């Protein structure tokens, strides 16, 4: 205030601001059918089950004839 | 008895089929004056067509009708068209069927006012639109081999094998010649030489035309053009006014192998050429390598083809022979291959006839394309 | 191990990241590292030539895009690295690498040397304590909680279908496509510039992928509806500029159903999943019809599964049941799988520990992965 | 030295002096030597032939008024040197300029050998400490205290607009226009002869000048108020005569937004702006239309923003706020801004050494520059 008030090239009684006025699928269809994920109910429906990873190997070695990983869950 | 007519966004290249060189070459712009409310003399024309237009700059708008090898201003592409055929050729469109070129990979609009303004403005009996990329292998009578077509609008590259074309391997960049004018305006006017208007624009073109040259070594040419002052040549303007254009001559034709320097955020040129190779089928790329065509004016360049082979030669593989066919005729090529297939018996059943586009409507045009 | 380990889903698109237990992904951001292309000049202004997630999100027009990824193979590791140091980093989970076990899920018959190199960067660059790398589609069953289904899993970068019966997965049957969403975008670009829109820019590309999402709809007759006349579909860019999208809402997309739109030798998305079934056994073949699971964002288009069912019914045998789910979370049903997996006990057996890769190598990640 | 840095603002109109330290500009005074009129070989007449500031106020009448600068642009090194020496004069600062440091506010887009001589200058002639030439556009931001806007500087001799965004100015959006403040004191000497008052010297240019700065109104419908009869508002000289501007008053800066009218091929100033905007990427084009800052002299006159706010509205995209935020001190921000930057700690590492311009070179400018 006091600085462009000791200026003469200042605008004095004019607006600052010239501005215009201020101005204020797939998943629902019937040939699919809609499952609801429940992650808790899928680790309960999970949670117990097992599996024997001695002797696991799934890479493309020869051999020792065929191989299946993951043996059972005992 | 046929017309050759290639709608370039720089220069019109107007003639009948079966001629070596187009009749017709005058500079495709519109000139209306910048006249006040004073009284003006006497033979004033309203809007300036051609070689008036490029001889009273002084007063004159100059405004390209076509931008990018688009049609901005359709009403002024007729007066041009006009100008062509009762003026420039002195024949009516009514006598003979007329051959037109596009780019590719143009707005669909295009062909649509196209072949409506030929048929139902001028009544012309037959129009058969061809693509430049195409026309430029009957100049050169190779069926197999791409084409580096750079025109004043824009550049495309299209490899075609045997006379069958890749849609997929076709590239489009919008740096041409005219964007190349601008850059040059702007750093002529760092140095000193200050060029701003329209009519200024066109004689820096014309300066462009004489002096700019294509450099194999970017950074060792700059450096030796900072160290002597060799390469620096003096040109005499219209007025008395002659200048020194420097380090600078050379370093505008720079941006088609680097265009980060216009600040386009593409690939070059040379690697546009490449990718559009690697895009094609692995076979064929041997006899590509073999056969890289430069067409248009663009290419003009003098040593352009020795930067090229460098660059191209750089990304393709060691064992590979690179081969660049530039003939001493690259401007014109593109209208010789049309009076080549205009001239052919075979492309006689290739025209689409008045009673067929009546019939079928401007739709035709799409379907006999490709 | 007490520290919960870390689930990272490195799609294409967006990375979503979280620990096991976590009902929903906390962090999910896009796939890409964003430079700033224009000068820094002033004093106070944007830190950092490196933008990740939201900050490359809200300066997007500042910044040049670069996928370091592309149909899930890491072309540049050194920005991939840095994206996964941006996982850890207080924006995102804000822990220790070394503390967390950490669940990779990379998409199938992917290359050796992609798999080598990512899994040396969590050992090496990360002192993590164990890394198990995972399918996609064995984690989506675990979301849907099922042991037998056919999993169509169209990301945006790479489209596969892998056939598990009972938790037995046959890997001979399993199809691998690189035709994606992304393809898809690039596809759409195509038809914007022969309507007349040019989107050159990095930035520019990402509105492109937000118009694909906005308006396009999967024609159940593609060739009845490209006939018709299209009602023009108006969309509102960013700027405030309108664009009419017209009959290129549909066009696009097509590529999923046929390749050979942009003239690639592969099967259709359709092809895929039944072609997958007919290699399994005779007996099996009737409930892998009626166990089909869609996953990936690439399914959301609209009359996805009318077109899908229709296409499958034609190809499938005469009088069988054909049952196709949908999970309502498509996007997030891949992490929610991981994140079932990951808290299970039995999921303490299956780590690869850092002691067992500094013993064995490389080897123990092919040994252990499958 | 810690001494406090001088800035001085090279304004082709008025230069404004004065220390980082201060507020606002101290010393303000006219860019312009006054040599007596008739050419004095005798004794017993005006003695020193150079009077700048007040003492070229005191003999208006008798002194011939010649501007060394012509569109931010030295003609005459002798005479700015002798105004640069009159800034370091017992007059005005009354300093040493081996003592304190000095901030230039040279223009956008000059040539190169215009900023190396005028360095040469400061270093030579006088032997500064140390010397940093700035962007009068940042500056600018910097007196108004963001880093995003657009600045719209209208001087006496350039007109120029220059978007930055976070403290990054596009270098390629930048537009530069000859048509400032001196056209629009010559177009109206013009009018003001066709209203029948002659204005023949040198020294009555200043009172053409006088009368624009004093009555100069912008119509917002030009044709209603030249359908309107006007009060013919009289003007009074020193010498007591009064002048009846009338319809000239306000018909005369038109040419700003019309400069087409006369027959200037330019864009116009409205216009300049908007391309300015449109130049920049989607993304940030709606927040460059949100945040526009007007700057330099040019702005002062009555109704400026009212009539720039409805030219730019139409042609800017709808639905889209556009807010033009014009300070009161429009006319003295470029040097406030200088005072800002040399204040700032960060300015310690900009500025450039005596001896290291004497090792380096005159290159060194160029390099530092940005
Ligand atoms: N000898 C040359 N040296 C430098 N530049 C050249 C030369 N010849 C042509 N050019 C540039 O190339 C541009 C186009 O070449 P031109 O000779 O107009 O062929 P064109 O086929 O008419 N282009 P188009 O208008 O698209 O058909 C010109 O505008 C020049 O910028
Ligand atoms: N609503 C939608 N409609 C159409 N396509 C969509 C939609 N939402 C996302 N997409 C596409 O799906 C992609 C997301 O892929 P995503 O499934 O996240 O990949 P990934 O499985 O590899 O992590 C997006 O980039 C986009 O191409
Ligand atoms: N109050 C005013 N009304 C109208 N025009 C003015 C006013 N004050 C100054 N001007 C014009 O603007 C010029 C001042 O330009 P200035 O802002 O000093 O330029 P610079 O930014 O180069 O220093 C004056 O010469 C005059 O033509």
């Amino acid at each position: 205030d006091p600085k462009y008030a000791d200026l003469p090239g200042i605008a004095r009684n004019e607006p600052d601001v010239y501005e215009t006025s201020d101005l204020p699928e797939e998943l629902t269809s019937t040939s699919v059918e809609h499952i609801i994920v429940n992650p808790n109910a899928a680790y309960d429906k999970f949670k117990d089950k097992r599996v024997g990873t001695k002797g696991l190997d799934f890479s493309d070695r020869i051999g020792k004839t065929k191989r299946t990983g993951y043996e059972s869950g005992e | 008895a046929a017309l050759v007519v290639d709608n370039g966004s720089g220069m019109c290249k107007a003639g009948f089929a079966g001629d070596d060189a187009p009749r017709a070459v005058f500079p495709s712009i519109v000139g209306r004056p910048r006249h006040q409310g004073v009284m003006v003399g006497m033979g004033q024309k309203d809007s300036y067509v051609g070689d008036e237009a490029q001889s009273k700059r002084g007063i004159l708008t100059l405004k390209y009708p076509i931008e990018h090898g688009i049609v901005t201003n359709w009403d002024d592409m007729e007066k041009i068209w006009h100008h062509t055929f009762y003026n420039e050729l002195r024949v009516a469109p009514e006598e003979h069927p007329v051959l037109l070129t596009e780019a590719p990979l143009n707005p669909k609009a295009n062909r649509e006012k196209m072949t409506q303004i030929m048929f139902e403005t001028f009544n012309t009996p037959a129009m058969y639109v061809a693509i430049q990329a195409v026309l430029s292998l009957y100049a050169s009578g190779r069926t197999t081999g791409i084409v580096m077509d750079s025109g004043d609008g824009v550049t495309h590259t299209v490899p075609i094998y045997e006379g069958y074309a890749l849609p997929h391997a076709i590239l489009r960049l919008d740096l041409a010649g005219r964007d190349l004018t601008d850059y040059l305006m702007k750093i002529l006017t760092e140095r000193g030489y200050s060029f701003t208007t329209t009519a200024e624009r066109e004689i820096v073109r014309d300066i462009k035309e004489k002096l700019c040259y294509v450099a194999l070594d970017f950074e060792q040419e700059m450096a030796t053009a900072a160290s002597s002052s060799s390469l620096e040549k003096s040109y005499e303007l219209p007025d008395g006014q002659v200048i020194t254009i420097g380090n600078e001559r050379f370093r505008c034709p720079e941006a088609l192998f680097q265009p980060s320097f216009l600040g386009m955020e593409s690939c070059g040129i040379h690697e546009t050429t490449f990718n559009s190779i690697m895009k094609c089928d692995v076979d064929i790329r041997k006899d590509l390598y073999a056969n890289t065509v430069l067409s248009g004016g663009t290419t003009m360049y003098p040593g352009i083809a020795d930067r090229m082979q460098k660059e191209i030669t750089a990304l393709a593989p060691s064992t590979m022979k690179i081969k660049i066919i530039a003939p001493p005729e690259r401007k014109y090529s593109v209208w010789i291959g049309g009076s080549i297939l205009a001239s052919l018996s075979t492309f006689q059943q290739m025209w689409i006839s008045k009673q067929e586009y009546d019939e079928s409507g401007p739709s035709i045009v799409h379907r006999k394309c490709f | 191990i007490a520290n919960q380990p870390v689930v990272i889903d490195n799609g294409s698109g967006v990375i979503k990241a979280g620990f096991a237990g976590d009902q929903i992904p906390k962090y999910c951001f896009p796939n890409y590292v964003g430079r700033p292309k224009h000068v820094r000049v002033m004093a106070g202004a944007l830190e950092g030539d490196i933008f990740i997630g939201p900050k490359a999100e809200e300066h997007r027009g500042l910044l040049s895009i670069r996928y370091p990824m592309e149909h899930g193979i890491v072309k540049d590791w050194n920005d991939m690295e840095r994206i996964w140091q941006y996982v850890y980093s207080k924006d995102q989970l804000q822990t220790f690498s070394e503390e967390h076990p950490v669940l990779l899920t990379e998409a199938p018959l992917n290359p050796r040397k992609n798999r080598e190199r990512a899994a040396e960067v969590f050992f090496e660059t990360f002192n993590v304590p164990a890394l198990f790398i995972s399918m996609q589609a064995v984690l989506s069953l675990y979301a849907t909680g099922r042991t037998t289904g056919v999993v169509l899993d169209s990301g945006d970068g790479v489209t596969h279908a892998v056939p598990i019966y009972e938790g037995f997965a046959m890997p001979h049957s399993i199809m691998r496509i690189d035709i994606a969403g992304r393809d898809v975008s690039r596809f759409l670009r195509l038809y914007l510039r022969k309507e007349g829109y040019d989107f050159h820019s990095s930035s520019e590309f990402e509105i492109v992928k937000a118009i694909k999402e906005r308006a396009c709809y999967l024609s159940i007759n593609p060739q009845k509806d490209e006939t018709l006349e299209t009602e023009k579909a108006q969309y509102y860019l960013p700027d405030g500029s309108t664009i009419e999208i017209g009959p290129s809402r549909f066009r696009a997309p097509e590529l999923l159903f046929r390749p050979d739109l942009i003239g690639e030798e592969s099967e259709g998305i359709h092809e895929v999943l039944v072609f997958a079934i007919q290699k399994s056994d005779m007996d099996l073949r009737r409930t892998l019809f009626s166990n089909i699971v869609l996953s990936g964002g690439s399914t959301l288009f609209k009359g996805f599964g009318d077109r899908l069912l229709s296409e499958v019914k034609k190809l499938a045998p005469k009088d069988v049941k054909i049952r196709i789910s949908a999970p309502q979370e498509r996007l997030y049903s891949t992490w929610i799988g991981g994140s079932i997996l990951a808290s299970l006990d039995t999921f303490k057996k299956m780590w690869v520990s850092k002691k067992e890769y500094e013993e064995d190598g490389a080897r123990s990640i092919h040994r252990k992965t499958f």
